[PDB]
This record gives structure tokens, sequence and C-alpha cells, in this order.
């Protein structure tokens, strides 16, 4: 599709088993949250 | 807030300075101190939190003004 | 120096239209649950109208 | 009667009265939190500890305000007015069951008392608009009249429905009848419609534009009434929360929990008199319940007055509780529509469909011999 | 006279400093450097698209939308902190100048906006989720606000008010200016000119203009980012400090500023809110004659009634909201 | 009157006999609005003040023999009528072109040259 | 309305479709209507929002972020000797775009170059900076304060006994944020 | 703006200044502040000019 | 006086909790009073809620550049305001004219209209400084005496 993946994005992520939940109960997987990242 | 980031604060702050900052800032915020201005302001510093959320103070006067 | 791009280029963004289709919206699986949540209630409705009914001849 | 009939008439009023005010003030309060979640933001935090005071200080600080509402060629209309628009928004509140029969009024015609309750409302949109001065915005009042007595059409005849499945007017009886399925579950088109003509018939967003349209035409010379009154706004809310009570009691259980004590008789199968409660099940073993100690008050617990009401209040108002989120998502979700837009999906949808479904539902009850009997049973 | 220029569309700052800066750059006779032209179109689209999330959501907004309008005001919130970083204004930068920029970017800086490019087009597909194919949206612009293409020129109009009645025309493809013939894009052309193909053409421009800025960040050369002449620009500080004619230059400038030939042009962009153009007469002195700024939406608001004719009044907002509509724009 | 309500499409003067055939259906209708100006703009004058200051504001340009200046001074008096006929100016704008609501007064040159002195040009 | 010479490949449209040569099954385009599908999933995506960080500040205790080029309000400073960096030469006063600056200046009683009166209308200036681009000396600065809203407007008329004030006050920022930029201006 | 007459107009009238505004501004004759000013009159309870 | 202290401290309590403006968004100061009401500032947090009309106000502010067509309908729609009224002029254009005020067509300042209480400086102030502003504007309100200066006299 047009998405690239998450991983890519350069926001905070979700982690562990609220990333597999996350990527359950979610439209787009690859979408991002708009949090920047601190470092 | 969410639980899981105030229930670890109460763990590190105790139940008498989680009440001031209800009455205050008005969030459970735990962070090193930094540093005191000369008007007796405290600052802390985390960068495990929210962007723009890293740096806060906690004002010596009761009337707090920035 | 000054503000310069990295040596190689900034690798490429998402620009173009995502939206991806999901099963949870379309209507055919949707179409089924709420036929199969009416006949289960309409299968449940009609055994406890029934049961009330006796109950009714008891009261009586 | 062991005391006397009105201490115990005073006792119910203020038990439904106190707490309905206190949980109007708050849906307020909440609708600020959650659409602020859902807007990336907060609600309110800052007036009192979590925002907890919120409600309070807005609502006392209109109390203190000026009114310079014309009081000249109608003193008793801007004053006795709205006052009993109050009176109309809380005196539905009357016929609501907090458990079997726990109501102030048990009416056996209680739906057509809330049905006549709701006629009375069309009067408080049309009277407070009747006060502002700008010839477009009265037009606005009667649109938003309009809109009401048509989505009062759309619950009236969708409340129709289940009546014919319950065979009672009674709200307990209805509930009562839901001990074998929620309504939402055979009726589903009928528990859709019903929740959208509820929002309609609240004037509450995206079916607000002829309301929200006089904001816009006030002009350079003229203003609004609703101002310092949180008369309207205590009507409003107290409606919201009224519309999803009854929600509730017509589609989803009433005040009926789904029971687990029912699941847990199937399930366990080796019962011991020494208390051990051995269970025949793969993950079972031999519960070491203390009898002296946990299985005999754990069993007075259960039975007591106070406890089996309380878990019957806590299920309606999880239930209102949820619903009132509903609504609150509604508005955040989507635009407005226009006025003749929500009067063609009336009209020329919803009411077509509700029609056709007033033929099919007694077609079916007589089909299935599934008629209820209309005599007091339940 | 630079800093009236913010203060003319002021949610699309930097472009309207732009038009002005080219005027004069071109009865300077001057070329400006190749880094500030870059610099110039990259920060004319993160301004198209901060201009774009106020209209459009905006326009929502008064439809009824509520939502939307909060998510993109953070993405508003964060494309902010780039303006202030160049300058030192969240509004009014005054960083485009005839001759380039003001101040060379920070060093961090295009680090900066590529973090926020790699997101910024998951927030357009969720502001999509809401409005695009939602009936209630459908239902309130589809043949709303309707002009055709002959109408739509003969009344002046320009941009996507031109642009949704299915006349392809782009300013920055007709006239290019600045780094925009250097950079890949498209143009979105609407059918049936009314408000939804309006909404779905400014739409597609936010992910045009994010395509501009990722091409942007890969071009930036190096090199003066003001035009390399101090009878015209400002000399550095250090220069002005240490170097006789550097301060002759500086205090000149600041005082009876540069001269510009004689002679008058018409100059126009491809402003947010349609074509934005001033006509500059020049005395050949060091204070314009005269300044005449073409305005973009005071020729839109100006075919309102030829548009909104026999509509009802709930029509009439949604057309209102569909012209880029800022007021200081149209009063000058 | 298309797009407005007191709206005159511009026209140039033909001649003399057609020039002061508009100007004086121009005083006769203001003179004939001057009930509505008074009752609108709340102004606390007689009617009669309204009219008589209505005619020396073409009393001013009585003597002009120029017919390229009697049409400006004719536009100039349309665009008046039709922004006072429409709600359109403010009882402040309307108000004001009577030259004695300043709180100095109609008296605001001096009235010869002694008093003019002694109060320093005025 | 296209340009001259030939017509865009394709430009015009092809002819409309019937609504029976649609493409778009009666399942699928009445279910859509019926259970309103699209705006379903639009109110999902606000539960996705509402399981997400909030983006607020608790403002007056966390602030948000401001560049070293931030243009606050004025201050005039010194040298580390404690002299006055101003000597008059009035730059900032030609190049006001507003005319906020009136400058007055003589002969101090040494001899030196230096102001009578430094006066700046708060209320009418625009915060471009211009004041301290043109400055020789960076006397004339703007801190990174925007926290001085007051009561009366006589408090936005800032004389030089308040600019001179505000700069002992600001200095150790002051001179950070300059330390900062210097290279760029 | 500046006085111009457009003979055949439908409609000419002011599009920029205030109601009972003299003069056309941009004409290099007209001065930059103008020659009047507004004020809220108490007395009056109206803004005069 | 206790007790009429106390009368104040409630109502000042609920001025401030409870805090509405009524707003000329006139032009760009509008913008940053716009982003106020976005997820970095939010009023809401602290109980500001903005209201269309002027009868269900609290505080007007002045944000943006007063013309003198403008200025009949900002004296019309304080003149609206039930009491307590609050102005606040935020902005150098509503302060004192600033870019524009050696023009023909702008009052050069809002106060030669309306009386008003906080002046924000800046042009555009940030929307922190007009968050200051409000809170200098609650601290004026909780100094207000109102049961207690009726008592004095
Ligand atoms: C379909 C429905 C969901 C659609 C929205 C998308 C959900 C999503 O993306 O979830 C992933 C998302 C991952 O977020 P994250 O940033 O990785 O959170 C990590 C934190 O450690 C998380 O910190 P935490 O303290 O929030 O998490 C521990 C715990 C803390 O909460 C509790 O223990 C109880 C809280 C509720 C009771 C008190 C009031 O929260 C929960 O486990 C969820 C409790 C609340 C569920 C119901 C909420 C109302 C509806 O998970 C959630 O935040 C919630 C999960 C989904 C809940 C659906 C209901
Ligand atoms: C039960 C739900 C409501 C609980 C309220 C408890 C009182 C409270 O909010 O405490 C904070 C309150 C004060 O809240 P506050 O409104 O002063 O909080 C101010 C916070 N800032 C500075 C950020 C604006 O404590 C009290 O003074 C007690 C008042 C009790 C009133 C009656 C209840
Ligand atoms: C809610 C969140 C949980 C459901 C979705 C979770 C999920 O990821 O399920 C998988 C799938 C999602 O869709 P799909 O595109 O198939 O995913 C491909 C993944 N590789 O899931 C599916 O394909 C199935 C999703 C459910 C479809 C049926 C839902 C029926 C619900 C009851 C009936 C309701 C109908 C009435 C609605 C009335 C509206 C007015
Ligand atoms: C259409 C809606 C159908 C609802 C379900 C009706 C049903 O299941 O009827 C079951 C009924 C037997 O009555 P019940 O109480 O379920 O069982 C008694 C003990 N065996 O037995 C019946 O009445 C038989 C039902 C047969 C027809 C089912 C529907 C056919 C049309 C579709
Ligand atoms: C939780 C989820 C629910 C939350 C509240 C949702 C409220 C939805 C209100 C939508 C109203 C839309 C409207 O005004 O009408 C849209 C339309 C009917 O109008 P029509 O002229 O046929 O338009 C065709 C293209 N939409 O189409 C319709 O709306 C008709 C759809 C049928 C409505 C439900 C009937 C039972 C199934
Ligand atoms: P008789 O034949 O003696 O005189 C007829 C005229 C006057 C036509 C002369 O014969 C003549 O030729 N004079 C020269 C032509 C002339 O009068 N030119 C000017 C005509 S237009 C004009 O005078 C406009 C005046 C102002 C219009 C507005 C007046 C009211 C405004 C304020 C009203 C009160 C507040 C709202
Ligand atoms: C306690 C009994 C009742 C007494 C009166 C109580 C106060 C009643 C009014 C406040 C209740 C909530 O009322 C609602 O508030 C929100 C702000 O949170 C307003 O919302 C407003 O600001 C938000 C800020 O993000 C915007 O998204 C929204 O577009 C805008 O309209 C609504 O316009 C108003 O209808
Ligand atoms: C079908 C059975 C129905 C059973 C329940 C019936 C409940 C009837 C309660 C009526 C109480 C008054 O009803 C309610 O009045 C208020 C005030 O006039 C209205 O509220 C009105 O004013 C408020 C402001 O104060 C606005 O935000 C709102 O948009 C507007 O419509 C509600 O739109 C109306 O729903
Ligand atoms: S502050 Fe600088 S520019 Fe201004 S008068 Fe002093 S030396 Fe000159
Ligand atoms: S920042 Fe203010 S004082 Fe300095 S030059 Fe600009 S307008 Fe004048
Ligand atoms: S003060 Fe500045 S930002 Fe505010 S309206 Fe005036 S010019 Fe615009």
């Amino acid at each position: 599709s047009n998405a690239v993946s998450i991983t890519k994005k350069y926001t905070v992520q979700s982690t562990g088993i609220w990333e597999r939940i996350r990527r359950a109960l979610v439209i787009d997987p690859n979408r991002s949250n708009g949090v920047p990242l601190n470092p | 807030s969410y639980p899981t980031r105030t229930l670890a604060n109460l763990r590190k702050i105790g139940l008498k300075e989680y009440f001031r900052q209800l009455l205050y800032i008005g969030d459970t915020k735990y962070g090193e101190l930094v540093g005191v201005d000369k008007f007796g302001n405290k600052f802390y510093e985390n960068k495990e939190e929210l962007p723009l959320r890293t740096r806060w103070v906690d004002y010596a006067k009761h009337d707090y003004d920035a | 120096p000054q503000d310069m791009p990295p040596p190689g280029g900034y690798e490429a963004v998402q620009y173009k239209r995502n939206l991806p289709s999901r099963g949870l919206f379309r209507p055919r699986p949707l179409l089924a649950g709420a036929a199969v949540l009416m006949l289960y209630g309409w299968y449940k409705l009609v055994k406890g109208i029934r049961e009330q009914n006796e109950l009714a001849r008891e009261k009586m | 009667m062991s005391y006397s009939q009105t201490i115990n008439s005073l006792v119910e009023v203020v038990l439904v009265l106190v707490p309905s005010l206190v949980g109007i003030a708050y849906v307020t309060v909440g609708e600020r939190k959650t659409m602020g979640s859902m807007q990336r933001r907060l609600g309110p935090n800052a007036v009192g500890i979590y925002g907890l005071l919120q409600a309070f200080a807005d609502a006392l600080k209109l109390l203190l305000k000026e009114y310079v509402g014309p009081t000249q060629a109608n003193l008793v209309l801007f004053f006795l007015g709205p006052v009993i628009t109050l009176i109309f928004s809380l005196l539905g509140y009357a016929v609501i069951p907090y458990g079997p029969g726990l109501a102030v009024n048990d009416l056996s015609t209680g739906i057509l008392y809330m049905l006549a309750v709701s006629s009375l409302a069309t009067y408080g949109i049309l009277l407070a608009g009747w006060s502002a001065n700008s010839k477009y915005a009265f037009l606005g009042s009667l649109r938003s009249t309009a809109q009401l007595i048509s989505y009062e059409l759309v619950l009236s005849s969708s409340i129709l429905l289940v009546i014919m499945l319950s065979g009672s007017l009674s709200l307990t009886v209805i509930v009562e009848s839901q001990r074998a399925i929620w309504y939402i579950l055979p009726l589903l088109p009928v528990f859709i419609i019903f929740f959208i003509g509820s929002v309609a018939e609240t004037n509450r967003a995206p079916f607000d534009l002829a309301e929200a349209e006089s904001e816009l035409v006030s002009g350079f010379m003229t203003e609004h009434a609703a101002v310092i009154f949180v008369f309207f706004f205590l009507a409003e809310y107290g409606s919201i929360v009224l519309m999803c009570i009854l929600t509730s009691i017509l589609f989803l259980g009433g005040y009926l929990l789904i029971s687990l004590l029912d699941i847990i008789y199937n399930n366990l199968l080796s019962w011991i008199v020494i208390g051990k409660y051995i269970i025949f099940i793969f993950p079972f073993w031999g519960p070491v319940f203390i009898d002296l100690g946990l299985y005999e008050i754990i069993s007075y617990l259960y039975n007591a007055p106070t406890v089996e009401g309380s878990f019957y209040g806590l299920s309606l108002g999880v239930k209102t509780s949820i619903l009132i989120f509903v609504f609150i998502w509604t508005r955040a979700s989507f635009p407005r529509i226009r006025f003749d837009q929500l009067m063609s999906f009336c009209w020329t949808v919803l009411l077509p469909i509700l029609f056709a479904l007033i033929v099919l539902v007694p077609c079916i009850l007589y089909s299935f011999n599934i008629f209820p009997v209309n005599i007091s049973l339940l | 006279a630079l800093p009236y220029f913010d203060r003319l569309d002021y949610v699309s700052m930097m472009t309207n400093e732009q038009v002005f800066s080219l005027a004069v750059e071109k009865l300077l006779n001057i070329e400006i450097p190749p880094r500030a032209k870059f610099i110039r179109t990259m920060f004319g689209e993160i301004t198209r698209i901060l201009n774009h999330l106020m209209s459009v959501l905006s326009h929502a907004m008064d439809v009824g939308a509520l939502t939307p309008f909060l998510w993109g005001f953070e993405e508003r919130e964060k494309l902010m902190e780039f303006y202030e970083r160049v300058s030192g204004a969240r509004l009014h930068a005054a960083y485009v100048r005839p001759g380039g920029v003001h101040q060379d970017i920070p060093v961090g800086l295009l680090d900066d906006i590529y973090q926020w490019a790699t997101q910024f087009g998951d927030r357009i597909d969720e502001t999509e989720e809401m409005l695009t194919d939602n009936r209630i949206w459908i239902n309130r612009l589809k043949g709303v606000g309707v002009v055709s293409a002959a109408d739509a020129l003969n009344l002046s109009f320009t941009g996507v008010m031109l642009r949704g009645s299915g006349v392809p025309w782009d300013v920055r493809k007709s006239s290019p200016y600045d780094a925009y013939d250097q950079v890949e894009f498209d143009v979105p052309v609407g059918i049936n000119g009314d408000c939804y193909d309006r909404y779905l053409c400014r739409m597609e421009e936010f992910r045009q203009s994010l395509r501009i800025i990722h091409q942007c960040l890969n071009k930036m050369p190096a090199g003066p980012v003001r035009y390399e002449d101090y009878k015209i620009t400002p000399p550095p500080r250090a220069a002005m400090k240490e170097n006789m004619e550097a301060l002759i230059h500086h205090f000149l400038l600041f005082t009876k500023g540069y001269a510009v030939p004689p002679g008058d042009t018409y100059t126009a962009i491809e402003a947010p809110k349609g074509e934005m153009g001033v006509y500059v007469v020049s005395d050949g002195s060091e204070r314009p004659y005269r300044v005449h700024i073409r305005a973009p939406g005071f020729a839109h608001l100006s075919g309102f009634d030829h548009i909104t004719r026999g509509h009802l009044l709930a029509d009439a907002v949604a057309v209102i909201g569909t012209m880029d509509l800022v007021f200081g724009e149209v009063d000058r | 009157v298309q797009p407005t309500k007191f709206a005159v499409t511009v026209r140039q003067s033909r001649n003399w006999a057609d020039a002061k055939q508009r100007v004086i259906a121009a005083y006769r209708a203001w003179i004939r609005a001057a009930p509505e100006i008074q009752t609108m703009y709340s102004i606390p004058f007689p009617v009669s003040h309204i009219r008589t200051r209505i005619r020396q504001e073409f009393e001013r340009h009585r003597y002009v023999n120029k017919l390229n200046v009697v049409d400006v001074l004719l536009q100039q008096s349309n665009a008046d009528f039709q922004e006072t006929m429409n709600f359109w100016r403010q009882q402040s704008h309307v108000m004001a072109f009577f030259k004695e609501e300043h709180f100095r007064g109609e008296k605001r040159l001096p009235s010869n040259f002694i008093t003019g002195f002694l109060e320093g040009r005025n | 309305a296209t340009p001259a010479g030939p017509p865009p490949k394709n430009f015009r449209l092809p002819p409309p479709k019937n609504w029976d040569e649609e493409s778009e099954s009666t399942i699928d385009k009445v279910g859509k209507y019926f259970l309103m599908t699209e705006m379903l999933r639009g109110m999902y995506v606000l539960l996705e929002q509402f399981f997400r960080p909030p983006y607020t500040i608790y403002y007056p205790f966390e602030k948000g972020p401001i560049s070293p080029r931030f243009r606050g309000e004025h201050a005039l400073r010194r040298y580390p000797s404690g002299e006055e960096r101003c000597i008059a030469c009035k730059l900032c006063e030609a190049v006001c775009p507003a005319q906020a600056i009136t400058i007055e200046a003589e002969e101090r009683a040494d001899g030196s170059r230096r102001t009578t009166r430094y006066d700046i209308d708060m209320t009418k200036c625009i915060y471009c900076g211009f004041c301290q681009e043109s400055c020789p000396v960076d006397a004339i600065v703007e801190s990174p304060n925007a926290e001085y809203a007051t009561e009366t407007r006589e408090e936005l008329l800032y004389n030089k006994e308040k600019l001179l004030a505000n700069g002992d006050k600001w200095e150790p920022e002051l001179a950070a944020a300059i330390r900062a930029d210097a290279p760029y201006r | 703006m500046f006085g111009v007459l457009f003979v055949g107009h439908p409609d000419l009238r002011r599009i920029m200044t205030d109601y009972g505004f003299e003069g056309h501004p941009l004409r290099k004759d007209f001065p930059l502040t103008g020659y009047t000013e507004i004020r809220y009159d108490e007395e009056k309870k109206r803004i005069v000019v | 006086q206790y007790a009429l202290t106390t009368l104040d401290i409630i109502t000042n309590w609920a001025r401030q909790g409870s805090f509405w403006p009524m707003t000329f968004g006139l032009a760009c100061c509008a913008v940053e009073m716009m982003h106020l009401s976005t997820p970095r500032y939010d009023q809401d947090r602290l109980g500001i809620i903005f209201r269309a009309s002027p009868r269900q106000s609290d505080v007007m502010i002045v944000a943006g550049t007063l013309t003198n067509k403008m200025a009949p309908a900002l004296r019309q729609v304080y003149d609206q305001m039930p009491d307590p009224r609050w102005v606040i002029s935020m902005g150098s254009c509503a302060n004192g004219g600033g870019y524009y005020h050696y023009s023909y067509s702008v009052v050069r300042g809002c106060d030669r209209i309306v009386p008003v209480d906080v002046y924000v400086p800046g042009c555009p102030p940030t929307s922190e400084a007009l968050m200051y502003g409000i809170f200098q504007l609650q601290r004026k309100m909780r100094n207000t005496k109102i049961t207690r200066m009726w008592y004095r006299k």
C-alpha cells in the first residue's frame, strides 16, 4: 500500500504486550500517534 | 495521566506530597531536583515524560506566578 | 558547516492516501452479524414468552 | 406499615433527587473530560483536585450573574417560565425503577407518563426562543420545535414495539420481561432508531443546527436570553441522562445484571457438606473457604436488602453511563446535519421503516403463539 | 514595509512576504542565491500546510465537525516551532526579505522537519478518516457553491476556487518562481466546481506540499542565504564590527534603505488562498511610490452574491469556509 | 437598485436641463426623507432643523457652473442617500453632520480679530 | 481554460455511467447505507485517540519551547565594565517600522556620547527585532520574557530607567541568547 | 480610495472607508493620519467624531 | 467580618473557576487566542469557555486592530455585557494602535472606546502571554472585595 512501517516514523512506540494489543485493535498498525521522541 | 504512571509516582513521592501536587500542578509527577531559584522555586527534570513536559517547576509561593 | 542534508539524502516519507479497508466495517460481515444477533434473540424471546404464559396459567 | 407514609415518601424522594442532581452535574464535567481525551487534550482538571468541582463553580457563577432579560410586558414569563421547564425535566425520574418495584411511583401506565412529560419539552424550547428579538432566530426556535415533535413520533412509535413484546406500560414489568433476553437482540434496528431518535429529540449535536444558527445572525443590536440561567442547562443535561436511563430500561437489561451464580451452579457438581466445595472442572481443586469466617458471612451479605439493591442500581448506572458515553462520542464524531436533511431522515427514512416494523412484529408474535398475557404477572 | 505583508493574510505569513520580496527583487534586477531559493520554497510549503490546517479545519468546525480542528492544530503547533527557530516569532516572522532570507536556518532544523515529515501523512489520513467519506460531510458540500469554469475566470477567481471547476492552472507551474521549477509536484483539479471538490483539492495539496518539503530537504545546497551584496542586503554583524565598508553599508541600509530603480512590476505567486500579487511603482528612491496588494480573498468575496444566490443560509456558511477568507487580506 | 435598495447606476449628465432635473430630484428625496432620518437616527432636533440643514448642503454648491463638477456632487449625494436610508450609517456618523454636537459647538472659529487674539487663534 | 496547443491527452472526462453500470454489489451498497459503516469507522478513530497520550502542557509549571532568536520585551545592556553600551547613534530609531522609539542625546559630563532619553512605546511596537539587528554595539535586545501583562497602559511606556533595569535583570539570559545566535547574525 | 468615478457602474459606493468618511486616502494630498479621530463621549453616551 | 469575607472568597472562586470570555477576533491576535483552545494549551482544563453571546459572558477580549467602522459595534457589544464586566486588551493594535497607529482608519487604543483592565503586550502575544494576562485578571478578581466593601460603606 501507500503506508511505510511504523518502525521508521520517529514517534514514540508502544512496547511489548501493549504493542501486540495495539497491532490488533487498531485501524492502521503503521499509523503513528504524533508524539515526538525526546532523545 | 494514566494509572501505571500515577501509581509508580506514589510509590516514590508519598501520599502527603501527592496531595500537595493535586492542589497546585494538578498532576502526579516525579523527577530529579535540578536547582533552586533565588526566589525559592525548585526545578525538576525527567527525560522520560511526554515532550515539553521533561522540565517543570515547583513554586515557592502559594500565589504563584510565571 | 551549514545545516545540510545527510550524505545519502533523507529517506522517503509517507505522503500518499493510505486509508486501508478493514473487515470490521465492511457491510457483509456486519450484515451477517446483526442477522445472527436478531435470530438468537428471537429464539430466546419465543422461549421466554411461552414460559411467561405458562407461569400466568399457574397464577390464575 | 412499620413507620409513617410521609417519612417513607420523603426518604425515597430525597434518595432519588439528590443522587440524580449530583449525577446531572458530573455529566457536564464528564462531557468536557471525554471530548478532551478524544481531542488529545484534557478536560477540566483545575477547579477541584481533579476538576471535580468544575460543575459547581460554573453553576454558582451563573447564579450570581446579573440578568438583564426583558421584565417588561411579561414578568411571570421571564421568571416563572423556565422554572417549570426544570420541573418538567425532573418529573420523568419519578417512574424510574432501581430494582423490581423500586420506584417513587410504580405506575402501570408508566410509559404513557413519560410520553406526556416529553411532549411538554416542546414548550421549553418554543417559549425561551420567543424571548430573543431577531426575525431569523425566532424561526430557528420554531424549527427546533418542529425537530422535537417529529423525533417524538420516532420515539413513541418505536416504544410501541417494545410494549408489544412486554405486554405492559410498567417500567418494572418491561425490565422483568427481559430476564428472558435483552430487547436489543431481537429488536436490534428498533434500538438504533430509538437511540438516534433520542439524540435528535434532545436537540443535541449532530441534530442541533437549527438552534445553532441563532448565534450567527444575532447582529449588532440584540442578544439571547438563556444567559445567566442554569435552569435550561439542568433541564438539558437531565433530559440527556433521562433519555439514557429509559433507553436502558427498554433495550438493555434495565437493572438486570447477568448473574454468574447460575454459571457456578451448572459447572459445580461436587457439593461437599464439610465445606470443601470441590468442583468438577478441569481447573478445579479442593478449596479451603472458611465456613466459620467467610461462607456464613458471604451468604448473608448476598441476601441483604442493601447489597442486592446496590447491584441492581450499579447495573442500571453502568448501563446509563455507557450510553452517556455514546452521546458524547456522537457529538465529537460528526458534523452537523441541516434542518431539511434531518427532516428527510425522520419522515422519509426512519418512520417508513418503523411503520413497516409495526406491521411485521405483531404478525410474527401471532405466528409463533408468543403474544404475552396483559394481566399482572411479573 | 515588509512587516506589513505578514499582516495581510495572517495565517500564511511567509508567502505574503515572498510576493513582496519577489516584486522588489525584480525591480532590483538581482538573482537570489540557491540556498535561499530552497529555504523559501520549503517554508512556502510549510506555510501552505499551515494555512490549509486553518482553512480546512475551521471550515469543518463551522460545518460542525469539531474534532479534526483540534488534532491538526497540534500539527499547526509543531510547525510553528520551525517558524520560531528560524525567526523569533510564532506568527509574524519577517524572515523572507528582498535578496533572500534574514538569517541562515539553525543547524539541527532540517533534521527536525524530516522527523515531523515522517508522520505528517498519518495526520492527513486520520483527518481524512473523518470527513472524506462521511455522508453528513458529503451531503453538506455536494452541489453547494457551484461555479462554472467560464464564470470563475470572469469573476476573478484564482486558486482552488478556480481549480475546483476543472481549470488546470497553478501559478507555480505556469510562472515558476523560487525553486518550484526544481521540484516535482501535482496539481489537484476538480470536476463539479462545488465545495466537495474544493475540499478534496485542498486535502490533496496537503500531500503535495509534504512531497515538496521532502524534496527540498534533499536538494538543500550550501552557500549564502542572502544576496551577496551589501548595497542591498545587510552585512554580517562580524563584518560591520570589523570592516569600514561594511559599517557604512550597514548604517545606510538601516537609515535610508536601498534605492530601487524606477519602474513598475506586477508580480504574482501561488499563495495558499489563491493568487496573491502586488503592484509596486518605484520612483528610483528608497521608499515605494505606490504599493498595491492583490488579495485572492477580495475577489472571492466579491463573487459571493453570484454563487450563493438561491442557496440556504446553512448553505452559505459552507460557501464562506470553502473560500479561504481572512479579512485582513480582503481589507488592506 | 438591482444590487441594493437605493442603488443608482452611475450616469453622466447630458446637459444643464438634465443636470438641474437630477439636482431637484435629489433635493426632493432628501427633504422627503427627513422624518424617516429623524426617527431611525433618533436625532434630537426638529424635522425642520434637519430639512433646513439639508438645504444648506445644497446651498453650498448652488454656484457651480461646471457640468463635470455637478455629476460628482450628485454621485456623492446619491451614495450618502443610500447609506442613510439603509441603516448603514451609525447615529454617530449622522448626528455628527450637525456641527453643533461638538463640545465646542457651532462657534468654533473666532468671531472677529480680537476674540480670537485673546483666546490664541480660538 | 486549457493551454494553447493540443488538448491534454484524455483531458475530457469519460461518459457518465448509468446506475446499473456501476460496479458495487447491491449487498455492499445496501449494507453500507443501513449499517452506516463509514460513520462507524470515524467513531472508531476517536476511540484510538482516546487511548493515546495528550498534547497538553500544564502552564505555568511547564513552559513551551522558545528559540534563542525569540522576540520578547526590550532591554538595554551594559559592558562588563558597567558602562551602557548605547552611544545614541539613533539607528534603531530610524529603522523602527512603527516609530515606537524616541531618543534624545547630548554630551555627558565626562564628554561621552550617551542618551538622555530612551523611550519605547510598548503599545506601538510590533516585536519585529529590527531595532536589535541594526545595533552596532548589541545595546538594544529583545529578552525571552513574554510574561509582563500590566494593568494600565502607562506601564507600557518604557523609559530609559526601566529598559536599563530590564537589562540588569536579564543579562545572563541575554548574553546566552546572543552567544547562541551571534554566528548567524 | 481615489475619487475616480466609473460611468455605467451599478452601485458605486464606498467599499473600504467608514460611512460618513470625507476624503480619498490614497491621494497624495491626503495626510497619513487623516483629519478626524473618534472616541467615546461619556456625556453624550455615544462615539463622537 | 469573617462571614462577609467567606462570602467573597466563594463568590470569587466561582468567578475564577468558570471564566467565560466573549471575543472580538478582529485580526491575527485571534489566531493566537485560537491556539489557547488547542491541545497544547487548553482553556477547558482551567475552566475557560469562549461564549458567542455577550449575555453569557464575563470578560471581553479585544484581540485585533480596532477600526473606526468596527468601534460602534465594539461599544454596543460591551454595553450588552451583564455585570460584573472585565475587558482584556490583547496585542499592540488594541493596546495603542500598533503598526497602524498613524492611520486615518484606526482607533489608537481600544480604551478610547471602553474601559480596560489588563493589557497584554506583543504582536502577537504568545499563547502563554495571553494566559499570563488571564491569570493577572483572575488574581484581580481574587482581590475583589464585594461584601467587605459594602461593610466599610
Ligand atoms: P434654483 O434654480 O435657484 O437652483 C437649482 C440649482 C441648485 C440646480 C441651480 O440652478 C444650479 O444650477 N446650481 C448648480 C448645480 C448644483 O447645485 N450642483 C450640486 C448638486 S448635488 C448637491 O448639492 C449635493 C448636496 C449634498 C447632498 C446631501 C445633503 C444631505 C446630507 C446630510 C443630511 C443630514 C444627515 C443625514
Ligand atoms: C451543573 C449544572 C449546569 C450549570 C452550568 C454548567 C456549565 C454548562 C456549560 C458547560 C458544559 C459543557 O458545555 C460545552 O463546553 C465545551 C467546552 O468544554 C464547549 O466546546 C467549545 O470549546 C471546545 C474546546 O476544545 C471546542 O472543541 C468546541 O468546538 C467549542 O464549542 C461547548 O460549546 C459547550 O457546549
Ligand atoms: C419518549 C419518552 C421520553 C422520556 C424522557 C422525556 C424527557 C423530557 C425532559 C424535558 C426537559 C426539557 O428538555 C430539554 O430542555 C432544554 C432546555 O429547554 C433543552 O436544551 C436547550 O438549551 C440548552 C442550553 O441551556 C442548549 O444547550 C440545548 O441545545 C437546547 O436545546 C433540551 O433540548 C431539551 O431536551
Ligand atoms: S540602542 Fe543601539 S541603535 Fe539604538 S541608539 Fe543606542 S547604539 Fe544606536
Ligand atoms: S521591535 Fe518594536 S521597537 Fe524594535 S524596531 Fe521593531 S517596532 Fe521598533
Ligand atoms: S497586534 Fe499584531 S497580531 Fe494582533 S492584530 Fe495587530 S498586527 Fe495582528
